[PDB]
DNA sequence: ACGAGTACATA
DNA sequence: TTTATGTACTCGT
């Protein structure tokens, strides 16, 4: 489409410009793809995962991947409740996400599992793997061992921890690093001469190289918003712009440090109230708080000491949780403490 | 075999005298049995204080010439629903069988505190409509989850726990129809086991009669032995740590009580206690939930409970 | 077949009243109940695996005849206890009545602490209702997951754990039937390990039996025992705790390591027998007291969450040592 | 019928003006019935009122007196239909609510709907559709008139100061009260007030409290205070808090940081005590996802009070700077829902 | 041509070469028949399926254990009300009679066997069903529980299977095993390649068995005939190299909150995950004598902290960039 | 009588 | 909104 994050997407291993390390493992397991095992990709967000798994499906079924549709289907739960979750449809291979609510979502991997799984594999690609409330988890983890010769597991997640050790174990840990500020603006260098940019000088790309720091669906994305704005003009000048989250977060790190009030605490509740109806899981604008908190010049050392130890702790207790209103709430409510 | 009647039938009363437990109530009874004009009433405490025996026995006192058909003694093991229960009450109430001018029929509904909405809704028209010609009763369990406006229409009788003088004067009767000798420490003993029930002293009675026939708190504590709520308490209030450990060890370990009891046991006297303070008593309750968490997701271990009194020693010597 | 293809746990089910050993207080009292003719409602109530359901239906054999197969009505949480079930089974058993050649009937309810709230309002006042021929056995575990009427009506009965006598009869008279020979420090170490079970025992000793190459004219000793259950020896486990307390860490680490790869043995394992070896060792002050509590329960935590195996320890070598450290 | 009609029965209002209490809401009834045929404040037209209130107040009978004095026909030329307990439904009749407001806006005769107070959240059918005669705890003259007469007729004395103390335990209830004398009197014919602290522990009337009234009962600093410990102890906090369980804790969380902290303990501030607080509630969201998890571990339920309603309201607690504060992170999930 | 996970999985009671404390018992007991309810416990990976499927072969052959064994797991329903409705029912009926050529060839015993895998995740309603499921028809049939974790499994049901325990895949208990799978492979290797990949798995011979199959992968892919070396198990493993340790560690050393932040945004930008970074942490401390006592306690309870924090979820970088700001102001 | 859609309680 | 098991209901075939 009209998005540069598709039409740039690599078509093949020879366009895996990332990690020759990366790449030549990839090469390697294609090498065989019979005694392929259960592959499970990690690392930070941005990196390509889903990239290297279409990439690697590529090299092992051949064509007819990148050709695929979508199917809606209807299950089951418990009393008389009835939930819906797209699956995209491929003739040759399947995939599945985890974006429907996560309670009950071992039941429909279950029944998809089953459904296709009645009789040259059919790989099975989990994106953010990490979201599954340690339940699909025990089912996957009888179900890929049971059959272990019709379809093979692809694990597609990050930060392994919520992931229980039994499906750690029958999985093959496979690094995605993020690359180094060099590979990035090379990429950048690439997409603007594909592209007709006025580019100025090289430093506004190392500069909008390091803002996306290790993202590069981000860095794609704030370039097209920097072509967009200034008119296909990568001037030397150009106003960097960020995200409204991360400019909102700022704001209230901002409110917090200068004062330490009630009224203060309302405003930051309403902020995190408005967050929430935004649509965005709490893990991330809690990592983000204590990253824009922690990058004040004023904070002393034992006042940052104990901000990551109320950010750990509080941390914890909100993924031993679900109302993450009360988590970020005590927080803030620790941390002007801990400044005043 | 040849089975006597258990000791609960073979002294279930069948006179308002012979119930044991606060005078008010039974004098009430007994006058509005001699009056005749008995009004609706909704009655609701601990089991075993008297709730549907002084019924009966109310019933009997107003009707014992008509038991057989004018008592509908709608039981809650029987049938039980919105429909089933209305349609049975409107079959005795259309009946017209000519009662005495001062005698209305009794409903008996016993143990009606689990009976859903709608059939209370329906049960207040029925009552609200036939109030004239029969009469309801009630000997439900607790009144909260009875609803207000059937409270409103009847007559609250509420009973209190049994004391240990009528309880004690109930075992001195079942030992005088029993002519089994007895003894004072015998007696303290089994109305201490009793924990207010006079069924439960029955029940203990009979098995200390049964087998050994002398009545002496340690064979009343060899078949029950002493109320878990107390032994908690002295548990919980110790001020030394290891004699603690040794306590909970001695009485409930050593016993064969589940851990997860322990710890539910536990949570409901820090939820009656009343000799501390009351935040540290949250504090308190808020570790035992700690705990009570670590046992109901799987780990049932002695340690727990170790853990959890080091807790709570921590906070009586202010950590 | 019958026997000799059975688990030692069912093929050695007491079939009479006089097999049950280390309850002699409830049988006695159950005894006098069945010889005078006076069983009110019964509750028993013990640890699992604590003779109540061979108890219950030893005396259920003694007090009828041989129609109790057909007769006699159990329900157990496998066989549902729906309130409609109740309404519809039980009570039209008990209400009906044999004309000719009846004294009572018998009722006995199997772990009765898995029905709903509503289910125990039902028995209670089918209990209540026909009680005049119709006698109640409750069996349940748990006292806290029931209503309390239904603990008031029937007469609580607590089987005290099984102490060391009753395992060594049982011990005894397996090895009678069986054909088998056993070792001091093997009943010792089957007594440690008990945790008031006949039912462990019975395995453990099985296990032992199919252990050895040649069960005839052979001994179980204390290793067979500690490498069938997979528990770790008391002598390790002194090992490891004087080198976690007195040698340095890298020494004791290596110990534990060592320990651990020798035999196969479980960190948690290990760690409960240290934790009910700490409290032998009498300790000078009392918050290390709160700290050892506190961190074992952590650990034990973890461990049941998981992890790699050295981390959790490490954890155990520093907690025990920064207890100690005062 | 000698001695056979209960006190209520035979001690009803046989006329309208022997009624005690909401005189108003009986003034508006009888306007209302009489402009009914004429169709000045609007609720001439604006018909199918109901009576609305605390139960056993004479709702129903001040309906059946007005009917019966206007002439019309009484049922439950002019005819009239007097139908009881309109939250009968409990939630029922699956879209016959709707049929019911159908009825309410065309009928031939004036209906005339009896409710107790209103729990209900059925209330859209009738949201705005029908007259609402509000009905309220009734005051205590003209009862008190009432009970001296039925105690002069029924051989009996009372002291006229205690009806008070008897009106406030009963909340209210003319029908209760009457069942309470009845009751009282076929023992102890003599009222005093010596067993009127018996009477009223016996006899008080305990009901629920709207969502929004628990959290203004929570939020006070008298009761966590010494004195108000033994007048409201532990027990009847968590026994308050099952009343409205699925609500009270979103409710608590929402305006605990919005009051003082009377209850400070010296050297103690504002925000460290709601840190303090903050944290607990948290606490209490472990056992809130792991009570109704798919381990279903209801047991748990008691504990809930304690790390989410009352510890959070425990550490502050004092007079609220204004209204009690509606909780949010329901309102958020419908903008969510979106 | 299968995968190594499974294409060697054992089929011999006498193939599983580890555990055989509780590989004996069943080898007895395939002559006589009083088989004991059986509790596989213990870390994962060691087998306890396998070895129930080759005792399951091994018993009824390969047609009565088709026609006896009833197999149930976490990818079907285990309500309570699923197994009233189908175990009971598997449990009431009789054995089914065996075939004339099962009499002569395997030593069947005239009963079955029902496995539960991954009971843990399961409910105590299902645990009230089968208490007495196994006390009643203990004569017709029996029953396995196979779990991971012991302690989700209730003491009754506990006590009344054998706690059979699976011993950790140690150092010294695994070698022979990874070994003549090496050789039986045909791959080269060092003298303590093989050390070296059962101390990184926990346990785990699968997990070793993963971590072969990929060097032999790359050793086959790249061809130029090489011995297997320790950096290259060190690289697919993902294990941190020392001098990243190294450096690490006298950046911590030496404060500067600012650079330990910005050098951590760096190491979880490198993508390495937090737990191997835990474990190098610790191997590289504890062996280390430089530090003192009191030291090595704290630091191991910082350690234990982050990893107890980790496994409940929660970010890696948060957790391990709170772990070396508190080791450095120690 | 029994199966399915329905809402409510779980101290 | 929450989450399976149980209980209850009632209209329909
Ligand atoms: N107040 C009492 N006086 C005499 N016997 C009593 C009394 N209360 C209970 N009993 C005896 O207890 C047995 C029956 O008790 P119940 O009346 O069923 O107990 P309850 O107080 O009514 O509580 P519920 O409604 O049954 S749970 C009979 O043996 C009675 O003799
Ligand atoms: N006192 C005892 N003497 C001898 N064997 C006993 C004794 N108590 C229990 N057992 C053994 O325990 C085995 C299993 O116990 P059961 O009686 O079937 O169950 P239980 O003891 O009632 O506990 P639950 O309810 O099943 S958890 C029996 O086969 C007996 O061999
Ligand atoms: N003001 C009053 N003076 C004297 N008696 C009264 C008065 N109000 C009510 N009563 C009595 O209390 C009874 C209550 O009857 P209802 O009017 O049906 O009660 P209600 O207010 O409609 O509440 P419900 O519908 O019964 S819950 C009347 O029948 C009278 O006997
Ligand atoms: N003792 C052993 N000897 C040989 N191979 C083994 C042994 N234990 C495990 N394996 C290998 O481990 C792999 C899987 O074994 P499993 O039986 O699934 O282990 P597991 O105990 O079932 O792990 P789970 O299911 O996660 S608890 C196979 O490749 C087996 O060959
Ligand atoms: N080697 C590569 N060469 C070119 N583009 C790449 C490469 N790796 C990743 N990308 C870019 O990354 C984008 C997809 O990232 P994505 O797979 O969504 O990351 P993640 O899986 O971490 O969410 C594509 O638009 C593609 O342009
Ligand atoms: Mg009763
Ligand atoms: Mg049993
Ligand atoms: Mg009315
Ligand atoms: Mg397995």
């Amino acid at each position: 489409m009209s998005l540069w994050v598709d039409k740039y997407r690599p078509k093949s291993l020879n366009a895996l410009s990332h990690n020759e390390e990366l790449t030549n493992f990839l090469k390697s397991l294609s090498d065989q793809p019979r005694d392929l095992p259960h592959l499970l990709l990690y690392g930070p967000n941005g990196t390509g995962k889903k990239t290297r798994c279409m990439a690697l499906l590529e090299s092992i079924f051949g064509p007819g991947v990148y050709r695929l549709k979508i199917d809606v289907r209807q299950f089951v739960t418990a009393s008389n409740r009835k939930l819906e979750l797209n699956v995209v449809s491929s003739p040759y291979h399947l995939e599945i996400t985890p974006s429907d609510m996560g309670n009950n979502d071992r039941i429909v991997i279950q029944e998809l599992l089953k459904e296709v799984a009645q009789m040259r594999y059919k790989c099975v690609i989990i994106n953010e793997a990490n979201s599954l409330t340690k339940d699909a988890q025990a089912a996957l983890r009888r179900t890929m061992e049971k059959y272990s010769k019709n379809i093979r597991l692809i694990m597609v997640c990050d930060s392994m921890s919520p992931i229980i050790a039994p499906i750690k174990s029958r999985c093959l840990l496979i690094r995605c690093p993020a690359p180094s500020d060099s590979e990035i603006s090379t990429i950048l260098s690439d997409v603007v001469t594909n592209e007709r940019i006025q580019l100025e000088t090289k430093d506004i790309l190392k500069r909008i190289a390091q803002a996306s720091n290790g993202n590069l669906r981000v860095s794609l994305l704030m370039l097209e918003s920097m072509a967009l704005n200034n008119e296909l003009a990568l001037k030397s000048s150009s106003p960097i712009i960020k995200p409204d989250w991360i400019i909102v977060i700022h704001k209230l790190t901002r409110k917090i440090v200068k004062e330490r009030s009630v009224n203060s605490l309302i405003e930051c509740r309403a902020v995190l109230y408005d967050l929430l109806a935004h649509c965005i899981p709490a893990n991330i604008i809690l990592k983000e708080l204590t990253f824009s908190l922690l990058d004040v010049e004023t904070l002393n050392t034992t006042n940052k000491s104990s901000i990551i130890e109320y950010s750990s702790v509080f941390d914890e207790r909100l993924s031993l949780g679900n109302k993450a209103i009360f988590h970020l709430e005590g927080f803030i409510a620790k941390v002007m403490c801990c400044l005043d | 075999l040849s089975l006597q009647l258990p000791w609960v039938e073979k002294y279930r009363p069948q006179v308002l005298s012979d119930i044991v437990g606060n005078k008010e109530t039974i004098d009430r009874l007994q006058q509005i049995a001699k009056d005749g004009n008995m009004p609706h009433m909704i009655i609701s405490g601990m089991p075993g204080i008297g709730k549907t025996t002084s019924v009966h026995c109310l019933a009997h006192e107003l009707l014992g010439r008509s038991y057989a058909d004018g008592v509908l003694e709608l039981n809650a093991s029987d049938d039980r629903g919105i429909d089933v229960v209305r349609n049975q009450i409107k079959h005795f109430a259309q009946k017209k069988l000519h009662l005495p001018p001062g005698k209305h029929k009794i409903v008996i509904l016993d143990e009606a505190d689990s009976m859903t909405a709608g059939a209370q809704q329906a049960l207040r028209r029925t009552m609200e409509l036939y109030s004239n010609s029969t009469r309801f009763a009630f000997a439900c369990n607790q009144s909260n989850k009875i609803i207000e406006p059937l409270q409103s229409r009847c007559a609250i009788l509420r009973y209190s726990k049994l004391s240990d003088e009528d309880v004690l004067k109930r075992l001195l009767q079942i030992i005088k129809l029993e002519d089994v000798k007895y003894t004072n420490d015998g007696l303290e003993a089994i109305i201490f086991t009793a924990e207010g029930d006079m069924r439960q002293a029955i029940n203990n009675l009979q098995s200390t009669v049964a087998g050994h026939g002398l009545v002496n708190a340690d064979n009343v504590f060899k078949i029950v032995d002493s109320p878990h709520p107390l032994i908690v308490k002295k548990m919980l209030l110790a001020s030394n740590l290891e004699d603690s450990i040794q306590i909970l060890r001695t009485d409930l370990w050593k016993k064969g009580y589940s851990s997860i009891d322990i710890v539910t046991t536990s949570f409901r006297v820090t939820k009656n206690l009343a000799q501390v303070k009351e935040s540290v008593r949250l504090e308190m309750i808020k570790e035992i939930g700690l705990t009570h968490m670590r046992i109901l997701e799987g780990v049932g271990t002695y340690l727990q409970l170790a853990s959890m009194l080091a807790k709570i020693h921590k906070l009586n010597n202010k950590a | 077949r019958s026997k000799e293809n059975l688990p030692w746990v069912e093929k050695y089910r007491p079939e009479t009243l006089d097999e049950v050993y280390g309850q002699n207080e409830v049988i006695t009292t159950v005894r006098k109940f069945v010889d005078e003719g006076k069983l009110p409602h019964l509750l028993f109530y013990g640890p699992p695996g604590t003779g109540k359901t061979s108890t219950i239906v030893a005396l259920a054999r003694e007090i009828y005849g041989k129609n109790y197969s057909n007769m006699v009505l159990e329900l157990n949480a496998s066989d549902d206890r729906g309130i409609d079930v109740v309404r519809n089974q039980i009570k039209d058993f008990a209400s009906t009545r044999q004309i000719f050649s009846k004294g009572f009937k018998l009722i006995i309810l199997d772990e009765a602490d898995a029905m709903t709230n509503a289910a125990q309002n039902a028995l209670r006042r089918v209990i209540e209702r026909y009680t005049k021929n119709t006698r109640f056995c409750v069996l349940a575990n748990y006292a806290h997951k029931l209503t309390p009427a239904l603990l008031s009506r029937c007469t609580r009965f607590r089987f005290q754990p099984l102490p060391q006598e009753a395992i060594e009869r049982r011990i005894a008279n397996v090895l009678v039937h069986e054909k088998l020979k056993l070792s001091p420090n093997a009943e010792k170490a089957l007594i440690e390990l008990s945790n008031g079970d006949m039912r462990r025992v019975l395995n453990v000793l099985q296990s032992c039996k199919a252990t050895l190459d040649n069960p005839d004219e052979d001994e179980i000793s204390d290793d067979v025992i500690y490498e069938c259950c997979g528990a770790p020896r008391p002598s390790d486990l002194k090992a490891v705790l004087k080198s976690i307390l007195e040698d340095d860490w890298g020494t004791a680490h290596y110990t534990l390591n060592k320990v651990r790869s020798a035999k196969g043995l479980a960190l948690i394992d290990l760690i409960e027998g240290i934790v009910k070896i700490l409290e032998d060792y009498e300790l000078q002050n009392e918050e290390t007291r709160v700290h050892l509590l506190t961190k074992l329960a952590d650990i034990e935590y973890s461990i049941s969450k998981g992890g790699n195996d050295q981390i959790q320890g490490s954890a155990v070598i520093g907690a025990i040592k920064a207890s100690f450290e005062n | 019928r000698e001695e056979d009609k209960l006190w209520t029965v035979k001690y009803a209002p046989t006329n309208l003006q022997q009624v005690c209490g909401n005189k108003g809401s009986v003034m508006k009834l009888k306007n209302w019935l009489a402009n009914w045929e004429n169709s000045k404040d609007g609720s001439g037209v604006f018909r199918a009122a109901m009576l609305y209130g605390p139960p056993g107040i004479g709702k129903t009978t001040a309906a059946h007196l007005v009917a019966q004095e206007l002439g019309y026909d009484i049922l439950e030329k002019h005819f009239v239909i007097i139908m009881d307990e309109v939250d009968g439904m409990s939630g029922g009749d699956r879209g016959g609510v709707g049929q019911l407001a159908q009825f309410c806006r065309k009928t031939s005769t004036p209906l005339i709907l009896i409710c107790n107070e209103r729990n209900l959240p059925k209330m859209r059918p009738f949201d705005r559709v029908c007259l609402d005669i509000q009905f309220r705890r009734p005051d205590a003259n003209s009862i008190k008139s009432r009970l001296m007469t039925i105690a002069i007729r029924e051989k009996f004395k009372l002291d006229p100061n205690v009806i008070d103390r008897l009106i406030q335990t009963t909340r209210g209830d003319i029908r209760q009260v009457i069942n309470l004398l009845s009751t009282i009197s076929t023992t102890t014919k003599t009222i005093n007030h010596e067993n009127i602290n018996e009477i009223s522990k016996a006899w008080e009337k305990n009901i629920a409290l709207k969502p929004f009234d628990i959290a203004h009962k929570m939020l006070d600093g008298q009761i966590y205070s010494d004195i108000g410990s033994r007048n409201f102890t532990l027990n009847d906090k968590i026994a308050l808090y099952f009343d409205d369980f699925d609500f009270t804790p979103l409710m608590i969380q929402e305006n605990y940081l919005s009051t003082r902290p009377s209850v400070l303990k010296p050297g103690q501030s504002h925000l460290e005590a709601v840190a303090e607080a903050a944290n607990c509630i948290s606490l209490g969201d472990i056992v809130e996802k792991k009570i109704r998890s798919s381990e279903q571990l209801w047991s748990l339920l008691p504990l809930h009070a304690v790390l989410s309603s009352v510890y959070p309201a425990s550490k502050v607690a004092g007079h609220m700077a204004g209204r009690i504060n509606f909780t949010a992170w329901l309102g958020q999930n419908s903008k969510s829902a979106k | 041509q299968q995968p190594w996970v499974e294409k060697y999985r054992p089929k011999n009671l006498d193939e599983v070469t580890a555990q055989d404390h509780a590989v004996t018992v069943l080898k007895k007991t395939l002559k006589s028949a009083n088989l004991p309810h059986m509790l596989f416990y213990g870390p994962p990976g060691t087998g306890k399926t396998s070895t129930i499927l080759a005792l399951t072969k091994e018993l009824y052959g390969p047609d009565l254990m088709k026609s006896r064994i009833l197999e149930l797991n976490a990818s079907d329903e285990r309500g309570i009300s699923i197994v009233r409705e189908k175990v009971k029912n598997f449990a009431r009926l009789t054995v089914s009679k065996p075939s004339k050529h099962d009499l002569e060839n395997y030593p069947c015993p005239p009963y079955k066997i029902i496995i539960l895998d991954e009971a843990d995740s399961m409910t105590a309603d299902a645990q009230s069903a089968l208490r007495r499921t196994m006390e009643t028809y203990s004569g017709v049939t029996r029953f396995c529980l196979i779990c991971n974790y012991v302690t989700r499994i209730i003491d009754p049901l506990a006590s009344r299977c054998s706690k059979f325990r699976f011993k950790a895949l140690d150092a010294s208990n695994a070698i022979d095993r990874l070994r003549f799978i090496s050789e039986q492979e045909n791959v080269k290797c060092d003298d303590g390649v093989l050390e070296r990949i059962l101390d990184i798995s926990a346990g785990d011979l699968r997990r070793g068995i993963t971590l072969l199959q990929s060097a032999s992968k790359g050793a086959q892919y790249l061809g130029d005939g090489k011995n297997i070396t320790s950096t290259q198990v060190e690289e697919l493993a993902g294990v941190v190299p020392h001098d990243i340790l190294i450096e690490i560690v006298e950046k911590v050393k030496s404060g500067d909150f600012d650079e330990i932040k910005k050098y951590v945004n760096t190491f979880m930008k490198s993508g390495w995950s937090a737990a191997s970074v835990v474990n190098q942490l610790h191997e590289y401390y504890i062996t280390n004598d430089n530090f003192d006592t009191n030291f090595k306690n704290q630091i191991s309870w910082l350690l234990f902290t982050t990893d107890s924090r980790l496994n409940n979820g929660t970010n890696e970088h948060i957790q391990l960039l709170n772990l070396l700001v508190k080791i450095s102001q120690l």
